[PDB]
Order: structure tokens, then sequence, then C-alpha cells
DNA sequence: CGCTCTGCTCCTTCTCCCATCCTCTCGATGGCTATGAGATCAACTAG
DNA sequence: CTAGTTGATCTCATATCAGGAGAAGGAGCAGAGCG
């Protein structure tokens, strides 16, 4: 066996299995447990953190640590595409705990109500979603639980979404949140995470905004000036050392060596638009509602609507072998076609990302027009269909592309199988496509994987990409080193409605650090 | 206290176009400003801008 | 012997009000505030 | 009974000069008790 502290044992055999990076999330989810204090594991997505819950809370329910004989009743609120993995998972490297599913799915048959006081009198693992949660809030918020893993809990990440309030409800400290990037917009999201592991560390969320998101946020943009760069420096440099101890983010590069995983690419394809959708474009940037919005009349999230469908495909307007969602009438969908054109002679499965669904229909109806044998999975294709889904793709080559919405194609699902990724549409998220293109370089990827950003040169999509490099950079600013370059590109403001088309310390250890601070 | 409609009637012109009261847009403009400063509160803001 | 508590003056805001009723013409202004994905659920539809 | 489909239906996420009159308050100040 292996031992921590107080009583915390472990069994050898599941201890071998996990890795040594594993091994010290485990440690450091059994610290927490007894500072009381709930932490964010943000490991990097692929690097096997679910597994390390398994071996903390099978660890903590073998040591039969001492109101409850070790692990008391717990829930686990997982996005719902992955519930059903999680069962499979803790009945594998666990088989003693009762994980109850609550879902429409699920396994019970009767009320739910019924189900939750078994789990909570059994002291089993209930398994529910983020609906679930909000929807019974108070039904869940009346049995003591003892753990509240949130599993990709970002979607906490809005302080007053209602699923955020309903998960803030719950009472044990013992909170912990599973999430791959626990910061994709701004720091607010920060705040709310940590609201929700512990609820006063950063503080309350003016006070956070006024004191950090500010100073940092203002470091970042190419203007400032650099008494606010060396603020923001400051700042984000307490906020990590605020955050340290209860956010365990191992990036894969620290771990690379030690866990062998493949190469990965990540190139990016500033595609042109093609003569229609030029047309089509250039028309709408100067039509009067472009102009209207330019002048704050209306909301503005309708132009970008309406610019990133027109970049995406003309389906603003449709024009035999021109029916709607032809390929030719736009410029990423002929790339789209030569790529899959070398990869398919390749004899290699790729993996095919769109931030949209209907656009995932036109992508369905090319695909057809292709001999490409294709599975796509949405928002609309059933739950208890995905698990399987993922499956099958994965357990067979037949399969060649895998059409995916990123909303359900990222979190959590293990899609080693594909080798090649292609992010078609940008977002304003980068989060969303960097979760889509970690899809496949995980853990059991034995294969190398590039990942190919489709993108608009002058169009919208540029703007946006700047968005979320700007995003990207913001976040890291805060979670792999202060030192971040400021973004230099651009001023991001209202003007992205153009085509531009191309061509014991001793008090003196103390008093240094203070004077270091300060000095900036 | 928003009246009812009879006070603040949405009469309607020769064609289709409903044009609405004074008051009308007057609480158009306080519910507007009235959800500005709930979310203000409840996100981040500054003490100067909620003032 | 300075401190208070009047209370008089003067100014200064500051607000309100300005007949009834009737006829006609003429000019302006008369707006939406959006979109889409995912999850629940309950209705059918087939098996 | 059971998947599959299909509406609703909800939630969440995305972005930068020819007035006049009267009344109320305040300020300055004389002066009177008075401790």
């Amino acid at each position: 066996d292996a031992e921590f502290d107080e009583g915390f044992k472990v069994p050898g055999f599941l201890f071998k299995k996990l890795f040594k990076y594993q091994q010290t999330g485990v440690r450091w989810l059994w610290e927490l447990h007894c500072q009381q204090a709930g932490g964010i594991l943000g490991d990097e997505m692929g690097l096997g953190r679910t597994i390390q819950i398994i071996a903390f809370l099978a660890g903590l329910s073998y040591s039969k640590i001492r109101r409850f004989e070790g692990l008391g009743p717990t829930v686990i609120v997982c996005p719902t595409t992955v519930m059903h993995q999680w069962v499979k998972e803790f009945h594998t490297w666990w088989p003693p705990f009762r994980v109850a599913i609550l879902h429409e799915t699920g396994s019970y048959t009767h009320k739910k109500e019924k189900l939750i006081r078994d789990v909570a009198h059994c002291h089993g693992i209930l398994i529910t979603s983020y609906s679930y949660i909000r929807l019974m809030q108070d039904d869940i918020s009346r049995y003591d639980w003892h753990y509240v893993i949130l599993d990709e809990g970002h979607k906490i990440r809005n302080p007053n979404a209602a699923v955020t309030l309903a998960c803030k409800q719950f009472r044990t400290p013992h909170r912990i949140i599973l999430s791959g990037s626990p910061m994709q917009n701004n720091l607010r999201e920060l705040w709310s995470l940590f609201d929700f592991i512990f609820p006063g560390k950063l503080g309350t969320l003016p006070v956070f905004m006024e004191q950090f998101s500010v100073p940092i946020t203002m470091g970042g943009y190419s203007n400032a000036s650099p008494v606010q760069v060396k603020t923001a420096y400051k700042c984000a440099c307490v906020l990590r050392d605020t955050i340290n101890p209860y956010l365990l983010r191992r990036m894969k590069s620290d771990v690379k060596m030690s866990l062998s995983l493949p190469d990965k690419n990540e190139q990016v394809l500033f595609c042109r638009l093609t003569d229609e959708q030029h047309k089509v474009y250039q028309n709408f940037v100067d039509s009067k509602e472009v102009y209207r919005i330019l002048n704050g009349e209306m909301q503005i999230f309708s132009g970008l609507i309406a610019l990133r469908k027109i970049c995406n495909h003309p389906d603003l307007f449709s024009g035999e072998e021109d029916q709607f969602g032809y390929w030719k009438r736009s410029g990423k969908m002929i790339v789209v076609e030569s790529l899959l054109k070398i990869w398919h002679k390749q004899g290699q499965r790729v993996l095919l990302f769109s931030q949209s669904r209907q656009m995932l229909d036109i992508l369905e109806v090319f695909l057809r027009a292709q001999k490409y044998t294709y599975l796509k999975m949405d928002g609309t294709t059933t739950i208890a269909s995905r698990q399987p889904l993922i499956t099958r793709y994965n357990e067979d080559t037949s399969i060649f592309v895998f059409l995916l919405t990123t909303r359900v194609g990222g979190l959590g699902v293990n899609l080693t199988g594909a080798n090649r990724v292609v992010i078609y549409d940008p977002d304003w998220n980068p989060s969303t496509d960097t979760q889509a293109r970690e899809r496949a370089w995980r853990i059991g990827q034995k294969k190398q994987v590039t990942v190919y950003r489709l993108l608009t040169a002058g169009t919208i999509e540029e703007k946006i990409y700047h968005r979320q490099i700007f995003k990207q950079f913001l976040t890291n600013r805060v979670l792999k080193d202060p030192k971040q370059r400021r973004f230099f590109k651009s001023n991001d403001l209202y003007e992205l409605f153009t085509l531009t088309s191309p061509d014991p310390l001793a008090s003196s250890s103390l008093l240094a650090k203070m004077r270091a601070r300060n000095h900036l | 206290p928003v009246p009812p409609l009879s006070v603040r009637p949405a009469v309607v012109m020769q064609g289709s176009a409903r044009n609405q009261d004074d008051l009308t847009h007057k609480l158009a403009d306080i519910v507007k400003i009235n959800n500005q400063l709930r979310r203000n509160e409840q996100n981040g803001a500054a003490a100067h801008v909620i003032a």
C-alpha cells in the first residue's frame, strides 16, 4: 500500500496503476481533504485527470477515515455526455462503490427522489448532470453530501447562471472541480470557480474585479502604459500565489517525457473567400444593417451571427449541382475537400469540428457527396447513443471522418481513434477549440496528430481569432506565467465588420519579498 | 409603479407603425438603466460606474 | 468677557402663474431591440 | 414496452433683452443675558 500523513492508505495495486503525477494528485486531494478545502484539478485534458478522483475516493473509502465512517454519500456533476463514462470508470477502477446515475436514461426507473434518498442513505456515488442539479436544488440539497465533484466544472463559470447558484448551494467543504481550462474568457470566470471550491479565498466578486480583473486585464492591451503593465504583473503574481494551493494544473510539458505522447501540430490555414462568398460578404458589410449596428441602434449579436454565417458558407442566400450546401460555393469547403482527399488517400482518420450545428448538416451532406464514411454527433443526437457512438468510432477504422459540434464534441470524450483534427470554424471562446483539438492528442493516441485551424483572411473570423488569442494570453498571464508578451497586433475595437482579403520566514526574506513586489 | 396601458395608449398611425406614449418611452429608459444597474451590481463594475 | 441664542435685515434662490372659446393649415414623427446549441420533457410515432 | 422523432421550452453564451410676485433659506450682525 501507499501511505500518507494521517490515515490515508490507498491500495498498492491501485497506486501502481497510477502515474507519478496522478499519485501526486491523489496526495494533493487528500491534503485538501485534511484542510477541508476544495480545489480545481486543472490538468490539461487527456492527462487521465478523472482517474485521480477514482484513486483518491477509493483510498478514502478504503482507509475508513473518521459523522462519516470513511466516504459518505457523494455527488458527481458532469456534462451529459460523459455520465456513463464515469460509471464505467468507477466500475472498472473500483468495483465496490455503488454509482447511481441520475438521468432520464438512468437505471432506476422510479421517482428520482427515491434514488436521491437511496444514495444518501446507502452512501453511494450519485452521478448527475448540471441540469438535474439546476432543477433539483431543493431535493438534492437536503442530504449532507460528502463530496461534490463537478466534472468539466467550468460550466459554473458564470456566477449568476442558475446552475452556478445551484451548485453553490451545496454545504460540504469538499468541493472539487475537474476543469481542463478553468478560465476561458476573463477572470470573472476564475472567481466563480474559486467561489465554488473555496467561497472566501478571492473575495467578493466586486472586490475581485476591482483588485484583480481590471489591472490584470489592462496589462494585456497593446497601448497600456508600462506602469500599468507592472501593476498587472504584480497582481497576476499575487493571484497565482493566492490560487496556488487550490489549483493543480499539470500541463503536458512537465509530464511528456514521463508519459510519452506523440507529436502534435497546430498549423493554421488562412482560407481565401471565394467569389460568390466574397460578393455576399462585401455586400453585407456595406449593408445598412451593419451600418446601423455600428451606430449601436440595436444588438451587435445579430451582425456577428450574420458575418460568421457568411464566412462560414453563403447560407444567407442559396443559389443542378448548385443545391444548398454546395462545396465549391465557399472557399473553406474547397480547402476541406483537398485536405480530406489527401488524408483519405493516406488511409487516415480525421476529426472535423464545427462551432455550428446547421453547418454540421451542410458538412454532412457534403460528406454524402463524397465517398467519405463519417459519423456525426451533435446536441440532437440522442444522449444514450452518445457513448456507444464514441466507442464505435474508436473501435474500428472503417469510419473515416467524424463530424462534431464543439459543444458536445469537447468536454471529456476520448477520441484517440482519429489522427487528423481540423477546426473548421473559430469561436469567441478559445477554450472551445482548444478542447476540440485536444480530443485526439490524449493518452492512448498512439499515432501522430496535427491540428488545422481554417480561417478566412481579413474577415470577421480573423478578428474573432484575435479575440481568442487575446483571451488566451490573458489566461496564460495568470495560469502559466505572468511574463506574457503584450498582444500588440490589434486594438480590438468594433471595426471588425470590414473585408480586407489578402493581396519561520525570518522577516528579511519577507521584507525582501515585499520590497520586490512593491518595487514594480 | 408603472401605469397601465390606458394611461399611456399606444396609438396606431395611418399604417401599422404603433407609436408609443412619452410615458412608455420614459419607462423604457427606466427599465433599461435599471437592468443595466442590476447587472453592473451583480457582475464586475467600478464604484464610479455604479454611481 | 467670551459664549450663546436669538432675532432682524438683505440677498438669493426658487417656484408658480399668466382669459375664454372656436376654425384652418402645415411639418414632423412617427423603429426593431437577434441566434443558436444543448437539455428536459411530453407527445407521438414506429418497432 | 422502447427507441426515435419532434415540438416547445428553458438556459446559457457570445460583444464593445420688456416678468412679477411671494415665500424659504442662509448669512451677517447687533445685542442681550449670562456663566
